[PDB]
Parts: C-alpha cells; structure tokens; sequence
C-alpha cells in the first residue's frame, strides 16, 4: 500500500512533472509505452495484462502545454482523462485562477482525484507542483488545496513551489500572486519546498559547467530531488523515511513549514574522475551557501530541522561521523532549543542517469531538506516589492474586475507581516 | 480554442493587413489559392486561431475588409493572394470620407455599420471560443479614424469582456500628408481612450529613418515599411499559435503592461533590423538582440525614450535560447541605467520565449514598451489643435456633418488629462 | 580576456592602420574575405583580442575608421582586404579640416564625435573584459591632431582606468608637408599630455633614411615605410596574443617605462632591419639584434640618443632564445657605456620574450625607449612656434574657428615645462 | 598521513610547479594521464578506481600560463577547478596584487585550499612557489600568507622565492616589489629558500657545459632540490627528516629564516665516466662558492645551521667522516655559539633522470640547506637600489593609485634596515 499521487498545476507544474515521470520510468525499467521489462506500486498502478500507469493528474486552464504531452514521447503513458485542459488561462491573475476560471474546471479534476484515491489502498499523500507567480499556479492551487482539505482533512499534502527571486523576475505582477496564494496555502499545506530559478542557474554554471541553461535542463535537477525524497517509499533501505516523517520532523510550529531542499553531488561527465566522492564531502557540500536551491542568506539565520537523505553505497558510521563533524563546525548555527538537528535516511538505490543528460553517474548522493530562519528575508523582500506597487493601486483594476475585493490584499499583507514576525521570534 | 477576428479599415489598414496575411500564411505553409504546403504538424495544429477550414482542406482568414472608398478594395483583390479571402468579407461603401472625420463617423459610417456588425456576429457564433479583435487603421484620415472608432464602440457594446487590439498609424510633425490631421487624430484618440485594451502606436517617419540609416536603403516603398509592421504583428501573437517554453497571449501582455486603465498605448520595437550587405558580420545572439531593442533608433513611434521613463516592457523572443541568458541581459539592462525605469514597479520586464522563429532569421525579438515619453507625441498634436482651433480654421466642414464645438473641446480636454497623467507617473 | 579597441583617424592613421590589419591578419592566418586559413591552435586561441566572430566562423576587427575627408575611406574600402571590415565602423564626415587644427577640434569634429562615441560604447558592452585603446594618427594635420585629441578626451571621461595608447607621426624640420605644422603639433601635444598613458613618437625622415641606407632601397613608397610601423605595432602587443616564457602586456610596459606621469613619450626602434641582397651574410642571433637595437640609426624618432640619456628601455623579443644570453647582452650594454643610462634607476632594462616570431624571419626585437633626447624634438617645434607667433602669422584662420591667443600661450607654456622636466632628469 | 600541499603563484610559481610535478610523476611510476603501473600518498590523493591526483593549487591573476597547463602533456592530471585564472595581471605592481586584484580571487582559492586540507588526514604543511619581482608573486602571496596564518596558525609553511640579483634584472620595479612583499612574508613564513637565476645560469655553463640555458632548463634543477627536500617524507630511509625538523634546526631566532639551498652533483652525460663520485667529494662540492644557488659572498660570513640531505647508496660512517673533515677545514666558519652545525638525513632512493634531460644518472646525491650571515649583503644591495629610486619618487604614482599609502614604503625600508642590523649582530 502507501501509494502517493502527483498533481501538476500550470505550466511549471506540468513541465516538472514531465521530467519527473520520465525519470521514474527509467528507474523502474518502464519503457515509454507502459510495459515493464511491488516496489513501484506506490507511484504506478496496473491494469490490463502488463501495462503500468502513473497515478498523476495534470491541470491547466489552457491546452498548450498539455497538448504537447498528448502528442510526444509519453503520449501512451497517460489515459486522456488524466489530462484536463481547453480554456482561457488565468492571465497571471490570481483572481481568475481562484474565482472566474477555477470555478468551471474544479469538479472534473476533483472527481478524477477521488477516482485515483479509490483505485488505491490507503495512499499517504499528495505531491503538488506549481509556480507562485502564475495566475493558475497561484489561484487555482489554493482552490484545489481547499477541496483537498474538505475531502481528506487527515492526509498529508506536500508541494513544490517555484519561488521568484526579484532579480530574475519574468512577470510584472509576481508579487501580488505570490502573496495572495501564500496566505491560502498556509492553512492547508503540511510543508512547501521552495525552489529558486536563479540558484539553479548558478549551480548549472559553476558545478555543471553549462553557460546556457534551458528550462528543460533545470527541471532534471528538480526531478532528482523529488526522486531522492520518495525513494525511501519506493525501495528497500537500511533506515527508512516516509511522508508522515517529514511533517513530524520539520515543523516545530504549525505556521513555520517552508524548508529548502539542497542536492549533491552535481557533477559534469568530465569532473568525476578527479573526484574523491566521500560521504563526508557530500555532507560538507550540503551546508555551503553556493549549493542552496533558494537564495536566502543562510549564514545569517539558524537551522531548525535538517533531513539528510542518502542514496547509494553508504556506511552509517561514516555518515554519523560526518554529522558530528558538521555539528562541531562553529559558523553553522542551530537553534538553542533543539540540541539534535538531523533526521537521517538511507537508500540502497544508486540515483539514476538520464540519456543525453548533464549529470554524471555517482555512487553516493544526498538530498538535504533543511528549515532555516533565513528564508524569512525572502518574504520581507517580496513584501517590500508588494508595498510600493500597492501604494499606487498599480494593476489593481485587473483583480477587482475578477470578483476579488480590495481589503483582501491588505489582510494578506497583514498575515505575511505576522508570519515574518513569527520567524524573528522563534529564532531567539 | 483561443480564436481571433481580424479587421482592416481604410487604405493603410487594408494594405498593412494584406501584408500581414501574406506573412502569416507563409509562416503556416498556406499558398495563395493553394490549400496547404506546410512542412510541420505544429503549423497545422493552430491554424484554427486565424483561419477557417472549408471542404477538401481549404483555408480562409477570419478577416474583415472595410472601406468607404471602393478603389482600395479593388487593389486588394487584384493582388496575388487575393483569391484566399472569402468574398462575403469585402464590405465597402460608395463614396469616401475625404479626410473628414465627421463623415467617417456619422453620414457614411452609420450606413455601413450594420453589414459589418452582421458579419462579425456570424464570425463569432461560428466559432467555439472567441478570444479577441485586431483592428488595423489610421488616426489621420476620415474612414480609419471615424468609422473605425464607431465600429469599435459597437463591438464593445456586444462583448464587454473580449480583448480589443488596435494597430494605429500616427501623425508626425514635419511630414503631414493632410492639413487636417490635428483634428482627425484628436477626435479618434478620444474614442480610443474609452474602448481599447491595448493600442500599438506606429510612425511613418521612424520607419523611413529605419529604412534609410539602419537597413541602408535608398528607395523605401510603402510595402517595405509595412513589412516591419506585419512582422511586429506576427510577433505579438506567436504565443497563441505555437508551443513555447514560456507563453504569453494577448490578455497576458495586457495585464502585464497596463498599470492604470487610461495608459494603454504601447510603443513597439523589433529586432534584428539587419541590412542585406551587412548581415554576415554579426554573431546572432541574445545579448545583441537585447541591446538593439532598447535603442531610441528602433522605436517605431517617433518619440525619444531618453526624455521619459518606462513603466513596463514586454519582450517576446522567437527561436531557441537560454532563458537564463535572456534574464541576465534583462537584469543588466535594468540595474546599469535604471535612470529610465520607474522605482515603484520593481521588475519592469516581462518575458515570453517561443520556440518557432520567423522565416528568414534564426532568432528575433519584439519589444512592447509602455513609456511616459509617449506624452510628447500627444503634446505636439494638442498644440497643433490649439493653433487651428483659435482661428476656427476648417471647422465648417465638420459642422456640416453634425459636429459641434463642444465635442472638440471635450476631446482636447481628455487628451490633456491623459498627457498630465503620463507626466505625473514619470 | 584582455580585449582591445583599435581606432584610425585621418589619412595617415587610416593607411597605417590598414597595413597593421593586413599584417596581424596574416600572422593569425586570416584571409581578406576568407574566414580562416590558420595553421596552429595558438593563432586560434587569442583571436578574440582583436577580432569578433560572426556566424559560420567569420572574423572581424574591433577597429574604427574615422576621417573628416570622405576620399581616404573610399581608398581603404577599395583596397584588397577591404571586405573584412564591418561597414558600420566606417564613420566619416563631409568636408575635411584642411590642416586647420581648430576645425578638426571644434566645427566638424564635434559634429562627428557622437556617432564615434556610440560605436565605441557598443564595442565595449559587447565584450567581457576591456583592456585598452590604440589610436593611430598625425600631429601635423587638422583631423588626426584636432578631432583625435577630442575623441581621446571623450574616451577618458567614460573609462578613466583603461589604457590609452597612441601611435603619433611627428613633424621634422627639413621636410614639412604643411607650413602650419608648428601650430598643429603644439595644440595636439598639449591635449595628449593630460589624457595618454603611452605615446609612440614616429618620424618620416628617419624612416626614409632607414629605407635608403640600411635597406638599400632607391624608391621608398609610403606603404614600405608604413610596414615598419605596422611591425612595431605588432611587436608591442605580442605578449597579449601568444604564450611566451616571459609576458608583458600594454599595462606592464607602461608601469615599467614611466617614472613620472608627464614623461610618457616613447621612442620605438626595431630589429633586424635587413636588406634583400644583404641578409645571407649574417648569423641570426641575440647579440647582433641587441647591438642593432641601440644604434642611433634605428631610432624611428629623429633624435640622437647620444645627446640625452635613457630613463628606461623595454625590449620585446620574438622567436626562441636563451633568456640568459639576452640578459648578459643587456648587462654588457649597461655596464660598458653607462654614460647614457640614468644612475638613480639601477636597472634600466625591461625584457619580454615571446615564443612566436613574425612571418619571414626567425628572431626579432622591438625596442621602446624613454629617452631625455626626445626634448630636442619638442625644442625645435617650440622655436618654430615662437618664430611664427611673434609675427601673428596664420593666426587668423584659427581665430575664425573659436580659438584665442590664450590657448596658444598655455599650450606652449606646457610644452616648455615638459621640456624642462626632461632636461632636469638628464 | 603527513600529507603536504603545493601552492603555485604567478608565472614563476606555475612553471616551477610544472617541472616539479612532472618529476614526481616519473619518480612514482605515474603516467601523464594519472594511472599508476602508500609512499606517494603525501603528495597525491586517490579517487575513482585507479587515478591519482596532485594535491596542488595554481593561482595566476592572468590566464596565459595556466592555459598552457590546461592544454598540454599534463592536462588530465589536474581537475579544472584546481587551476584559477582569468583576469588582468598585477602589472608588476605589488599594490594590485595585494589590494585591487587580489581581493577578487582570494575567496575561491581559499575555499579550494580548505577542501584540499579536508580531503587529507593531518597534513604537515604547505609549499609556496613564487617570484619576489612579480606583482602577483609579491602582492598576492602576502595576502595568501595572511589567510593561511588566520586559518592554520599552527601549521608549517615553506616557500621557494625567486630572488633577483641586480646584474640580471629583467624588471624595472623589482626593488619595490621585493621589499614590500618581504616585510609581509617575515611574520607568517617558517622559512624561505632563496634561488638566484644568475647562479643557476653559472652552474649550467660550468658544470653542465650548456652555453644557452632556457628557463625550462633552469627549473629542472630547482625541481630536483624540491625532490631532495621532500624525499624523506615520501620514502623509507635510514635516518629521516620532515618539514617540522627544518624549522627547528635552521632558525636560531624568529626573524632569521632565510637559508640557501645547494645541490650536487650537477653533471653532463659525458663527464660522469671520468668521475669518482664520492660521498666526501660531493660534500666538498657543497661548500664551494661556485656551487651556491644564491650569489652571496659566502666566505665573508659565518654558517649558522646546515642540513645535508643525502640520497642514494650511502655509508653513514663515510658521511660522518666527510663532515668531520669539513669541520676541520679552517676557512669555513661556523658561529662560535653553535659547536655542532650539521643536521644529517639519508634516503634510499636514487635521484631520478628526466627523459631528454641535461643531468646524468648518479648513485649518490646531496642537497644542502644552509643558513649564512652573508645573505644579508644581498638585502643591503637591494636596499641601496631601492633608496635611490625612492629618493625621486620614481614610479610611485602607480602604487599610490592602487590604494597603497606612501609611509608604508618608509616603514618597509625601516624594517629591512632593522633586519640587516640583526644579521650583523648575530654574526658576532
Ligand atoms: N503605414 C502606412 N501609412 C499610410 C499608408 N498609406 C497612407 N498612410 C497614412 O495614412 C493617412 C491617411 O490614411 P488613409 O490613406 O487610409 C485615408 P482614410 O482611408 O483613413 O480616410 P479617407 O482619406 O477619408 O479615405 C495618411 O495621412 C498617411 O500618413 C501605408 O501604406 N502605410
Ligand atoms: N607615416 C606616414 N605619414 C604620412 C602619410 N601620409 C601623410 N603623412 C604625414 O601626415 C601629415 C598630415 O596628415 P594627414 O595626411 O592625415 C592630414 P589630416 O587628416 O591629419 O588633416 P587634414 O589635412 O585636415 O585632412 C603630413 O604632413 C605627412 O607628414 C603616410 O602614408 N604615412
Ligand atoms: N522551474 C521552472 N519554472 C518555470 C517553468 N516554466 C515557468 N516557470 C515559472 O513560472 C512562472 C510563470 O507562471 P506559469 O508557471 O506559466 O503559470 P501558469 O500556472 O502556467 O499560469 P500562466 O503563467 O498565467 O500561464 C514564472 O515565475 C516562471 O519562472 C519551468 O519549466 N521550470
Ligand atoms: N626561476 C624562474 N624564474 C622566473 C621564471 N619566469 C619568470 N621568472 C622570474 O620572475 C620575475 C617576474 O615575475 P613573474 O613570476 O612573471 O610574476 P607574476 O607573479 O607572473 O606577475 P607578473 O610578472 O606581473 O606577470 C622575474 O624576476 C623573473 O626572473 C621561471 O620559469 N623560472
Ligand atoms: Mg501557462
Ligand atoms: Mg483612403
Ligand atoms: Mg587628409
Ligand atoms: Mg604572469
């Protein structure tokens, strides 16, 4: 049992899903048709004689992206009714995503979700992929979250949010969308793992030696993180970790559930033969600011909770020693009210290699989930961004005309402020 | 899904529109009388955005062709590629307005309107999902300015939530092909103010300059000039017609680029503007394109962005690129000389990246700027109006068609207000 | 890394510059229209110092070509190798200065400057890391002297920390191709004084002498003379363009050779100056080269180093050698006749040894001397100025362009001061 | 354990390193790829299945020299991130090396250094190669030294400085660069081994019969010295010597740590068959002024401390007798306050022969490290050189414009004077 279902919302959600599912297929020896040539049960169902099918749902208020899915390398992996499309997009308008356009498609997707749940025996949770800056990825996601809360108040819901750093912003109204959606997210999410594009880009240039990263490139890395996360559910380990565990171990307080995921080692084909790939070494890499997937000012804050998910050939003793060493380093700071900061998980599967990929085959790998106070700074900058725009009512007409009232914005701002204050408090 | 209605009113519109149709057909592999010569499934996939499909796999533009003067219609049909248009979409009056806006807007326009309305309704009901409208026309003449605006108004009454786009050619001070341009411009721009979501301002002078100094051409024809406009048009809507890495439709741009309802006049620019002899000495690349797009020389509206500030900019790029590279370029542009970027809007750049480049070149960019420098254009016009109106010159013709002094006063006032608003935010 | 901008102003500059380009292209295996015919990876490695690289592996100089007279530009293009230059880097006025420095510096130069500035900015922003500038021009004419200096000034305002190099041809007393040379020289040299890091002083008379007596040639053309200059230019920058055993860039030489900011006028010399019939009777070697370089005959500036003293000397050697041998030679030169080497600067010799020799010969040396003997050159000019200025001759033309007596007085004063400074340290 | 890491700074530093590392590879049976076909552990790490990698770091504020390394015979020996380059050089300006340009690259190299340290188990020290006359080799080195002091105050740091004799000077401002850097070096170096080009040249002509020495030629000899120094760390001996020992045995007083290294025998292929290569003979050669690597006036001063590192087939008794004989000679003078002047070290490895080399295979060899008062004269001449130039403020503009103040020079001069005085004192 223990099955888990993926929901992909908006363009970002879809394209990430594309990579992830591809990766999964390669991992379990599933060809792009669906035949195999059990463990995988947690992500793939079976019907017919030999064909395997993703427990996944793709949602977009526009057909463009999902049309490619329909007519691509993986057309035969998905039954057509797990792809929902067809309409006008929430044109980077949260309100449209939430009120006008979300209203028309919600029931269909919810039915699908229910069906998927019913197919399975006692699934643990949901993995939700989206951006904060998109009208669909913002407005619709919140609505969906609400629905999920209503249906299964008990069950775990994890998300992968594509978070915008102000210097690499591609959309004008990113601040409004992010703030409104984040408030809604707050009450119904168990934890949200933030990813920053800029950080990814940086990683690509420095540690993969690629000057020109495409979106396609970026997504691969993200997929690997996902794989690392859920490998313990899919495979036999020495010490295991589940979705329930993460919620338990990362959230000191209800409101403070926004941790950063980092990954290592990230190596080109060339650099590996001059690389002593150590357990300690990768751990070390994990706590160096250049390896963060969110640009956050990590050294200024303190760490509250840290989960280290190792995969490949590992000696637990060595891991322990590495951890000890890390603890002993002075500059890295944990909160004084938590002496013991690391949840440790081990997985016997070596991470996989994508045909035509950027990443070298490695024998030891690690994904760290870490919660730091420093991430509050990101919110502060976002709030600052919001505050000036709000001041002149810039772009407000678009939102008001979509059945969203003006005091709502104010409320959201207030909430964000309170959240920020909270981080400041808990760090003492 | 996401289907569009094209409209061409007056001489300029009709010719520009023709060029546009030629371009887009070429892009999607359609021949003039020939049904289909396309090379790719992608082209096929989104034909239904701009076209309809009769029996034996024929294809036909959702385009409407309008003029009070019959002659231009004749020209359009007489050209090669003229057989592709549905004969029922040719809707012309009997006698032309003769650069009298009032005639365009009252006496003949009103008589013309009903047929047009009926055809538009027919077009709408035919198709599953209606996205927006695209009008090409002038502000200097009687038909394009007067009747066009009436048509727009009518459209608005019918479908309040649908998208209105206009590609409007504008008057320039040194070159006036009509003496009554101040009046014509004034009256039509007022009308635009209330009923359009986004308006693309285009100058002939600028185009001429581009042809002369950048493309290094001694003998520019109207067709050549129109080409640029056509290209620009194609660029705007590339997000609707192709799968990209990042997609931005008409609505998306509109939402992104209009901070206040009133300020919806966009200055387009385009890249790369290469010459024939000169092209082989350039490394084709993102940064170069970006640098080209923000030069005052490549503003199609004859205003200097050096004397104003950008509220917002949208950048639509075609061909394969590194999004990261693009973003870094944008950042560089912003931080280095933030002197002309408004502080209260933090990130003023919008990016869309579409995978399919135009025929001819491997990478290309369209730039759509909402600049406070546009106030300068309005100012000169206003001044000219003031100059004329004080002596009551040429008022009599307009009076003869129903118009009265008050209307003129009101439109001018509105224009002034608009100008003030732009200034304030600068 | 370490990328350079070349500029050519006025007739002399344009022709010399052309020659230089021909030489350096030849060295790096580049054909005139042809993209690439290079024989070695080394050549490929540092093409980006002087060139840009368009599509299909084409290559193009970061060179700017400037003149108030259109004719010379025509000549440059008309020559073979003319297709390699980017057409946008041809920036010429309409009417020439006519050996009126004031015209060069005010009336036409000012009108010309903006385009030049824009192109230079474009060039800068294109490239990752900007090293320096190289200007070729005269001090005897109106354009090279007047406009050039203005351009330099402008450049300085923009990038204060970047390297300024100039290759300046100088007036000689017996041969004057213009009667107003004293004035022209004076005004331009003042300007140079404040804005250049290093200036290479070159005389035609000296070149002629070299051609006649050393190369044993009866019929020297300008091209032949220019050849030497081109070679010298190539020699200076060999450290940037090739891996050596010891490397010295533009900056390194500058730091090494300028003890006081004011004294930055370098006298170049070159080796070996062999004749056609005479070459087979020499053993090619370090010591011979060294001996040749310190002869008064091989000073390209028409001054006798016997009547002054060296402050500093830089020696750039090309081809494989024993560094030890070179050093010993240097020592010999120093100790034997230290009579013309300044005592307070202990070791007056700088050495750079680069592995790749020019096309034709197996070992070669360029000598760059900061000699107090250069004061002699200035002195004659000063005297001539004095002679003219007392009778107010030809002042009227200069007055007609904005100039006033005071400027002349000031420049002369500055020159005198400079002369004095050189003397003091001798 | 006991590993040691090489740092190469500026052109001189790089090219010396090139030879040295080549020599090392030949010694341990390492082909230029990295496979072997333990002892060597102190200089080479291992990663992967069979590949060995230099614990070395190459630094240059300009890509020229290190680009050759990247594309040469030994391209595959180094991982690309142990080579740091790319920028404008300190154009023989100490200030640029230290202030303007050193500032931009320091962090990257320091991180690399730390990583290297972490890879190893309790490394003893650092070997730093550079010139004094180069802007990079002067200004940057001091900065690096500072950093090293900050990080590992305890650990040993040895240097190989290319010192300029005034008669064979190739750069105009050699005096300023040397003086400024030397002051900085003083506080953070355990000992600095001076090498003079002129001396090397002399050696080449007389004892190798080569009239035309190239820089490439010179470096080989230097590399041999290095090998002799560190062979005791890398190999089994009869009597051993380490880096710690040198510091102990050569430095009577904190400030006086500038000893000369000499080497013998230096023989052409031809001269060996008419050579009775004796232990005594080589010792004798060692104390003859024509064999010094610094032109210093050795007979005028006294010897304070002398380390003799023998390698090859040696009878300790014979060595002892040779030493005794040397002591008995009257002209060679030791300081009266040290009766016993020689530290003796033995190594069972015959020194190696470079393919296409100048040097004959020998069965006995010696490297002597010797500290003499005479070297103070060199400083005096340098100071004299400096003093005249300073007098007219010659070339001062270049330094002042790089964020260096004028009194600094004066201070440096004063320090040098004091140092000189000290040598004069201790020789009594
Ligand atoms: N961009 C272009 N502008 C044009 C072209 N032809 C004309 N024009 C401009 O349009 C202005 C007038 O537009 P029209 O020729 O269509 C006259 P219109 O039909 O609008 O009204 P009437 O004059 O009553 O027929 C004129 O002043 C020109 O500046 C063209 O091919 N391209
Ligand atoms: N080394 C060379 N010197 C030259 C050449 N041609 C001219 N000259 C010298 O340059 C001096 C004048 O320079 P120009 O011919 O470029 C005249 P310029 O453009 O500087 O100003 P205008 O006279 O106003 O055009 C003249 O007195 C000659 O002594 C040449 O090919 N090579
Ligand atoms: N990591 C990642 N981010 C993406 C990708 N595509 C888009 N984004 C980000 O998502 C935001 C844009 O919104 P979309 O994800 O397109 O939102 P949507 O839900 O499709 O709604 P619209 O944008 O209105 O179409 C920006 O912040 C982009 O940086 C992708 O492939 N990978
Ligand atoms: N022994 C030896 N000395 C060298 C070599 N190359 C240069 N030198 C000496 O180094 C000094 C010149 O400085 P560099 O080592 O080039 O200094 P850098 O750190 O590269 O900085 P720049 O000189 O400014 O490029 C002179 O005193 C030379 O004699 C070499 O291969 N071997
Ligand atoms: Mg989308
Ligand atoms: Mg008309
Ligand atoms: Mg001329
Ligand atoms: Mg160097």
């Amino acid at each position: 049992m223990r099955e888990c279902i993926s929901i992909h919302v908006g363009q970002a959600g879809v394209q990430i899903g594309n990579a992830c599912w591809e990766l999964y297929c390669l991992e379990h020896g599933i060809q792009p048709d669906g035949q195999m040539p059990d463990s995988f049960n947690t992500f793939f169902s079976e019907t017919g004689a030999g064909k395997h099918v993703p427990r996944a749902v793709f949602v977009d208020l526009e057909p463009t992206v999902i049309d490619e899915v329909r007519t691509g390398t993986y057309r035969q992996l998905f039954h057509p009714e797990q792809l929902i499309t067809g309409k006008e997009d929430a044109a980077n308008n949260y309100a449209r995503g939430h009120y006008t356009i979300g209203k028309e498609i919600i029931d269909l997707v919810l039915d699908r979700i229910r069906k998927l749940a019913d197919q399975c025996t006692g699934l643990q949770g949901f993995l939700v992929f989206h951006s904060f800056g998109g009208g669909t990825g913002s407005g619709f996601t919140s609505l969906l979250m609400e629905r999920l809360s209503v249906d299964y108040g008990k069950k775990s819901k994890l998300e992968f949010s594509i978070y915008p750093a102000p210097q690499v912003s591609t959309a004008v109204v990113e601040p409004y969308n992010s703030i409104l959606t984040t408030h809604t997210t707050l009450e119904h999410s168990d934890c949200a793992f933030m990813v920053d594009n800029e950080a990814i880009y940086d990683i690509c240039r420095r540690n993969l030696d690629i000057e020109r990263p495409t979106y396609t490139n970026l997504n691969r890395l993200i997929g690997q993180i996902v794989s690392s996360i859920t490998a313990s559910l899919r495979f036999d380990g020495a010490l295991n970790v589940d979705l329930t565990e993460f919620q338990t171990n990362l959230v000191p307080y209800p409101r403070i559930h926004f941790p950063l995921a980092t990954y290592a080692p990230v190596i080109s084909a060339e650099k590996a033969y001059h690389e002593q790939l150590s357990v300690a070494e990768i751990t070390n890499a994990c706590f160096e600011p250049a390896n963060q997937m969110v640009k956050c000012d990590p050294r200024h804050g303190k760490y509250m909770a840290c989960c280290l998910l190792y995969r490949g050939d590992v000696v637990p003793k060595d891991v322990n020693a590495a951890i000890a060493t890390i603890k002993t380093k002075r500059t890295i700071q944990f909160v004084d009210w938590c002496p013991t900061g690391f949840k440790v998980g081990i997985n016997y599967q070596p991470p996989t290699v994508v045909p035509g990929g950027d990443l070298a085959k490695v024998q030891r790998a690690v994904c760290m989930l870490s919660n730091t106070t420093a991430i509050a700074e990101a919110w502060a900058r976002l709030d600052h961004k919001f505050d000036l725009m709000y001041a002149k009512r810039a772009f407000v007409h678009w939102y008001v005309g979509e059945g969203m009232e003006e005091g709502e914005f104010s409320e959201a701002r207030e909430d964000m402020a309170a959240l920020e204050k909270d981080y400041e408090e808990v760090g003492v | 899904m996401r289907e569009i209605v094209h409209i061409q009113a007056g001489q300029c519109g009709n010719q520009i529109g023709a060029k546009f149709w030629e371009v887009i057909s070429d892009e999607h592999g359609i021949d003039p009388s020939g049904n289909y010569v396309g090379d790719s499934d992608l082209q096929l996939e989104r034909i239904s955005v701009y076209y309809n499909e009769a029996s034996s796999h024929k294809y036909v533009p959702r385009a409407i062709l309008v003029d009070l003067e019959p002659g231009t219609m004749d020209s359009v049909r007489s050209g090669a590629f003229g057989h592709l248009f549905r004969p029922d979409n040719f809707i012309f009056g009997q006698s032309g307005a003769g650069n009298n806006w009032a005639k365009g807007h009252y006496t003949e326009g009103a008589e013309l309107v009903d047929s047009v309305l009926d055809v538009v309704r027919k077009e709408c009901e035919n198709c599953d999902c209606l996205q927006g409208f695209q009008l090409t026309h002038s502000l200097g003449g009687g038909t394009g300015s007067g009747m066009g605006t009436l048509l727009i108004s009518k459209v608005r009454e019918e479908y309040p939530d649908r998208i209105m786009n206009t590609f409007s050619v504008v008057p320039s001070p040194k070159v006036s092909d009509t003496v009554v341009e101040p009046y014509n411009a004034t009256l039509s721009i007022h009308q635009l103010v209330e009923n359009t979501d986004e308006t693309y301002c285009i100058d002939n002078e600028a185009l001429y300059d581009i042809c002369f100094r950048t493309l290094k051409l001694a003998t520019p024809t109207y067709g050549d000039l129109n080409h640029l406009v056509s290209a620009t048009m194609s660029g705007v809507t590339t997000s609707l017609r192709f799968p990209g890495q990042l997609n931005a439709d008409l609505r998306k741009l509109a939402v992104n680029m209009v901070p206040f309802p009133r300020l919806h006049f966009f200055m387009p620019g385009f890249a790369p503007l290469t010459a024939r002899g000169s092209q082989q000495y350039r490394a084709l690349t993102v940064p170069e394109l970006t640098q080209q797009m923000f030069d005052a020389k490549n503003m199609m509206a004859a205003c200097d962005p050096r004397h104003g500030r950008y509220l917002t900019v949208a950048t639509v790029f075609r061909g394969r690129m590194s999004m990261k590279e693009v973003d870094e370029q944008m950042l560089a542009i912003q931080s280095k000389n933030s002197s002309y970027f408004v502080e209260w809007i933090p990130n003023n750049v919008k990016v869309a990246v579409c995978d399919i480049p135009p025929r001819g070149l491997k990478m290309s960019s369209t730039f759509i700027g909402n600049s406070t420098a546009i106030q300068e254009l309005f100012k000169r016009i206003s001044e000219q109006f003031t100059a004329m109106f004080r002596r009551k010159a040429f008022l009599h013709w307009y009076t003869g068609e129903g118009m009265d002094e008050m209307e003129f006063t009101e439109a001018e006032s509105n224009m002034n207000d608009l100008v003030s608003e732009y200034q304030q935010y600068q």
